[PDB]
């Protein structure tokens, strides 16, 4: 794997490290079969078929899943955007906060205050391995404003909704901080901030209104 | 849908003759233009590259990229039409020594872009790994006033992409030496890298 | 020599007797010749400032209104890039045709101009023909710079006119980069071979 | 069967084809999957070694049979731009490119017009494959009429 | 005939070029040329409007400057407008282009054929303007002519005249 | 004598001469980089080629009027006579003829036979609907004719680079009679 600059031509790079997976299977090394199964993520874009050795490669993934930690979720491109749209309760309470000289210069070139409302999430999986499953997504170092229940899968290629997040928060002071992403566990341990594509794609919360 | 990189398409020989879709031609058909219509487009290169550039050096080395994408086209054309298609001929020499491609650029590239052959081709006698190419009249930069020579570099990128796609990794730099009654003499120094330099020794 | 970089022309326009020329002659350094107003019509004085390490010559052309120069003054707004409608707060009928001057000057001046509006003779503060808030509003929905332009003991003009050359400067200060010219090598004894 | 490929500067491929006779329609039996790109990429190197030799192992464009491996000979052509037109020939017995050596020099030179002609498009960068439907007919009529 | 000072004024009044060559002194050189150029634009406007109850311009090739720039008789473009002032010390020619770009030539050789020899020089300065100032990306529109190639491209032709 | 035969004298002597293949290559480099830095937004590169070409024609009309000394054109059919026989014959080497005036001579069209700016181009499939390659002429003919105070508006309608029938350019001119004081 040093003779080809893997870490150009592509078919041979796929075929050599497919041979490396099969030799590390017959040896029954585990850390390299996890490593080359994880370094196949430079090439699932082209060169693959729709769920033939994706599933016959998932039978090489899932032994490394049932072992201890030897894969740790290869691709950090999951959730396109997160929307924290407060649902409609009532319009009775928005509960908000508060000559001589002087020549004119005509020639001169949001935060929320949330309430009892639930949010939304949506994401996609990158490749046609089937029935990828996720549980228990929640926020990072933030306040009480977290979700509860996690029974969800995701399909083959589609950009899938994640319904029922059902946020519950405690009131704070109105110090304006930004969140970006959440702690999401894709059928295994909770990995880190699966950040958003092409931009950080911010969100801006403040306190819950006790007023 | 002919070459995907997903597969090599396996297709049997001696099929039918298909329809004919697009057919071109490749000989010279020496068609002229006016120098004003060239110089207007050259100043419309520079009137946008002045706008989208912050310092001098990145303006230099992205005015050079436009010349790079004429040099890597022109290298394959000029030898192939100088060795002369369906009027079948032999395959030129495919020159591979550094003062056998400098004679080709000196006598044929400048006689192709411009009407005249460039006048002189000067080795740097007091050292090695500099090779001057000069003229007496740069006919594209001749409407630029002043002395700063950043606007030269569209022609020097034509040199550099000529050699970088010829297997000779180099680097050009233009300077101005107003010798005699030729006040715009404008030397380019081609300056080959170190890692090429052993190979022509062996 | 000359050595400035850009040169703008700025018309002063208004009714006659609104006080444009006395506003001019305090304010520009001078024009070296008193000359006369009404022989060719419009007179003109220069003013040099510098913006953003570029040096600017601005040429103020104030225009008379004697009803004879009908086609002449309309030829003089051709190519005019900076503009200043002057009105006086004492008299009131100039403001009835300040909008007339504005729609004549939006016509045939340039593609885009930057028109200021200036109230001369604020010294007689006890004679306001028109309220300043109405003219301030009429400047606000016409994209115009507004200054009190009080007569005597004032600088209203020495900050507003500099601000006008700033706004007209970035209307035409497009782009440039550098003229350093430091790249020198290649001093040999020329073992040439052609 | 015949295998033909245009190998770029960084060795990335830009055209990739096989064409074969109708007697064995599924050509290259259990080599096309697993040896046929490896012998190409392995034997780029002697073509690369022969690009700086004045006389081989006064034309320097056509190159002969440069490698022979299990009775499969390959033939090569080094373009000025350095794109190399290496092509593997396969048969039943010992195949001869010597019967076509006067012929298929005008198959390599015939592709030059097809290539040089697809270089002059300014939208075509280097290091991207030839996704041209015209190019396939323009190479396989040349392969049918001149072999 | 002769020329002692080239003045090139804009299409909007104030000038963009002047060189008072062979003055053999230091003349007055500041904003008085700007007010002179604007005065010439104004009287060029005024000389349109007065015209009495009346209600031509065919030059030739005299070979000025020593191939040359043109071969054939042509036309002018201004009729109701100032064309030539005449006094004792000097004589001022002026030449409007079609686009509106007036060229002013002050002449220290005094006393109709001077029009014929004059505009065949003032079109040969217009060809150098359109060849050496228009193809100039450092030169924006509506700006003084800060190019230094335009000076000794016209100096050679005027010392080829006189 | 006339406008058909006059421009080839100017084409015959004292026109400084360059090839056209370098002109095609140096246009093609500009439009390829303009594609690559605008992320294939092809209605933006038509705008940018328009705004590039509009600043050519204001510099070009002085060079054309100094190289030949025309009067102002009396009618819009003879503007098209200039744009046939002496505009593109001097600066380029092409004579694109005129067909298809309007019902009242308000528009016209300009059949361009061979293009000296696309000799090699086969544009990509995502640009096959939203790009006009030789848009630079539609910045020039808007530009230079605006300095003669013929406020025209000029678009492409069809071209052979798309794979359509023919390259033609529709000119529709609105308003004039505003200009400098002598005539």
């Amino acid at each position: 794997i040093e003779l080809l600059n893997i870490n150009t031509w592509l078919i041979l790079q796929k075929k050599i490290l497919q041979l490396c997976i099969k030799v590390s299977r017959k040896i029954n090394d585990f850390e390299y079969v996890a490593k080359f199964s994880s370094i196949l993520i430079t090439k699932y874009t082209h060169l693959l078929n729709q769920s033939e050795q994706d599933a016959l490669f998932k039978e090489y993934i899932q032994p490394s899943i049932t072992n201890e930690s030897i894969t740790s979720y290869w691709d950090p491109f999951i959730l396109r955007e997160v929307v924290i749209n407060r649902i409609l309760d009532s319009d009775p309470t928005s509960n908000e906060i508060p000559n001589p000289q002087e020549v004119f210069n005509p020639f001169k070139r949001a935060e929320f205050t949330c309430r009892v409302q639930n949010p939304f999430k949506f994401d996609f999986t990158i490749n046609d391995i089937q029935l990828d499953e996720e549980i228990s997504e929640f926020c990072e170092i933030d306040r009480k404003a977290v979700s509860y229940s996690g029974p969800y899968n995701v399909k083959a290629e589609s950009i899938r909704s994640i319904t029922l997040p059902l946020i519950i928060k405690k009131p704070t002071y109105k110090k304006i901080y930004e969140i970006s992403c959440l702690k999401i566990s894709i059928l295994k341990l909770p990995l880190q901030k699966f950040d958003i594509i092409n931009d950080s794609r911010r969100s801006n919360p403040v306190e819950e209104e006790a007023e | 849908t002919v070459g995907p990189k997903q597969a090599i398409t396996s297709e049997a020989s001696t099929t039918y003759i298909p329809s004919r879709i697009y057919s071109e031609s490749l000989l010279f058909k020496r068609q002229e233009a006016s120098l004003s219509a060239m110089a207007f487009l050259f100043q419309e290169m520079i009137s946008q590259l002045h706008r989208t550039c912050k310092t001098a050096g990145d303006f230099e080395t992205k005015l050079s990229d436009y010349g790079h994408n004429i040099g890597i086209r022109l290298l394959e054309l000029l030898n192939f039409r100088a060795s002369s298609s369906n009027y079948i001929t032999k395959m030129r020499r495919r020159d591979l020594k550094i003062l056998d491609i400098l004679q080709f650029i000196h006598g044929t590239l400048w006689s192709y872009l411009f009407n005249h052959v460039s006048d002189d081709l000067v080795k740097s006698s007091e050292r090695d790994n500099e090779y001057m190419i000069v003229d007496n009249f740069p006919t594209l930069t001749q409407f630029i006033p002043g002395e700063n020579v950043s606007c030269e570099y569209f022609v020097c990128g034509i040199i550099k992409g000529f050699l970088f796609n010829a297997g000779f990794p180099c680097g050009v730099t233009a300077h101005r030496m107003p010798q005699g009654g030729h006040s715009q003499r404008t030397v380019y120094l081609i300056q080959f890298d170190r890692q090429v330099l052993d190979r022509e020794g062996l | 020599g000359y050595d400035y970089d850009y040169l703008f022309k700025i018309v002063l326009i208004g009714d006659s007797g609104v006080g444009k020329s006395n506003l001019l002659s305090r304010f520009t350094t001078d024009e070296f010749n008193i000359e006369s107003k009404s022989t060719i019509g419009v007179e003109f004085a220069t003013r040099t400032i510098e913006v953003e390490n570029k040096k600017i010559k601005a040429q103020i052309w104030d225009t008379a209104g004697q009803e004879r120069y009908r086609a002449i003054t309309s030829a003089y707004y051709r190519g005019a890039v900076g503009a200043l409608i002057v009105y006086d707060i004492s008299k009131s009928s100039s403001y009835e045709n300040c909008n007339h001057w504005l729609t004549e000057l939006r016509e045939n001046a340039d593609d885009n101009v930057a028109v200021g509006l200036i109230g001369n003779k604020s010294d007689l503060a006890h004679l306001r023909a028109v309220p300043t808030d109405e003219a301030k509003n009429f400047a606000m929905e016409n994209q115009m710079l507004f200054t009190e332009t009080s007569a005597l003991n004032s600088d209203n003009v020495d900050k507003a006119f500099r601000e006008l050359i700033v706004a007209i400067f970035q209307m035409v200060s497009k782009h440039q980069v550098d003229l350093s010219g430091s790249g020198t090598n290649n001093m040999g004894s020329n073992g040439a071979p052609k | 069967p015949q295998y033909f490929a245009i190998i770029g500067k960084k060795d990335n491929p830009v055209y990739e084809i096989e064409f074969t006779n109708a007697e064995n329609p599924q050509g290259f039996p259990q080599d096309l999957k697993e040896l046929n790109p490896f012998i190409l990429h392995a034997s780029l190197d002697i073509v690369e070694d022969l690009q700086w030799q004045i006389n081989p192992t006064t034309d320097n464009c056509y190159l002969g049979k440069v490698d022979h491996f299990y009775g499969l000979a390959i033939t090569a052509y080094i373009s000025y731009s350095g794109m190399k037109f290496v092509m593997i020939h396969g048969n039943s017995a010992n195949s001869s490119v010597v019967i076509d050596d006067n012929n298929m020099r005008s198959f390599y030179q015939e592709v030059h017009e097809l290539y040089v002609k697809t270089l002059m498009n300014p939208f075509y960068k280097i290091t991207d494959p030839i996704r041209s439907p015209a190019f396939d007919s323009r190479v396989r009529t040349l392969a049918r009429k001149h072999l | 005939m002769a020329i002692e000072t080239i003045l090139v004024i804009n299409k909007s009044g104030g000038l963009i070029y002047q060189r008072n060559f062979t003055n053999d002194e230091q003349k007055l050189n500041s904003n008085e040329y700007l007010i002179l150029a604007s005065t010439l634009h104004g009287v060029f406007a005024i000389a349109s409007q007065l015209t009495p109850k009346a209600l031509n311009t065919i030059p030739y090739i005299p070979y000025v400057g020593m191939d040359d720039f043109f071969k054939e008789p042509f036309t002018n473009w201004n009729k109701s407008g100032l064309r030539q002032l005449c006094t004792d010390q000097f004589t001022m020619f002026i030449y409007q282009t079609l686009t509106g770009l007036k060229f002013v030539a002050i002449s220290s050789s005094v006393m109709n054929l001077a029009i014929q020899i004059a505009d065949n020089f003032l079109r040969k300065v217009y060809c150098l303007y359109s060849d050496y100032v228009m193809k100039d990306p450092s030169y924006s529109m509506e700006m003084p002519i800060r190019s230094n190639l335009f000076d000794e491209k016209v100096k050679k032709m005027v010392e080829n005249l006189q | 004598r006339s406008l058909k035969a006059m421009g080839e004298e100017i084409w015959k002597n004292k026109t400084e001469k360059i090839n056209t293949e370098l002109f095609t290559l140096t246009y093609g480099s500009i439009v390829a980089q303009l594609c690559q830095d605008y992320e294939r937004d092809f209605n933006k590169v038509n705008d940018h080629l328009y705004s590039m070409g509009y600043n050519i024609g204001c510099r070009l009309i002085e060079d054309f009027l100094a190289r030949t000394a025309l009067p102002r054109c009396e009618n819009l059919v003879k503007t098209s006579e200039v744009l046939s026989k002496c505009a593109f014959k001097i600066f380029l080497n092409i004579t694109p003829n005129i067909t298809n005036w309007s019902h009242n001579k308000d528009t016209f069209s300009l059949i361009l036979d061979e293009n000296p700016l696309a000799d090699f181009v086969e544009l990509p499939m995502d640009a096959m609907k939203s790009l006009w390659y030789s848009n630079i002429l539609c910045g020039v003919l808007k530009g230079s004719l605006e300095m003669v105070q013929l406020d025209c508006d000029v678009w492409f309608v069809s071209d052979i680079l798309r794979g359509d029938s023919q390259t033609e350019i529709k000119v529709k001119l609105n308003r004039i009679l505003k200009d400098e004081i002598p005539i």
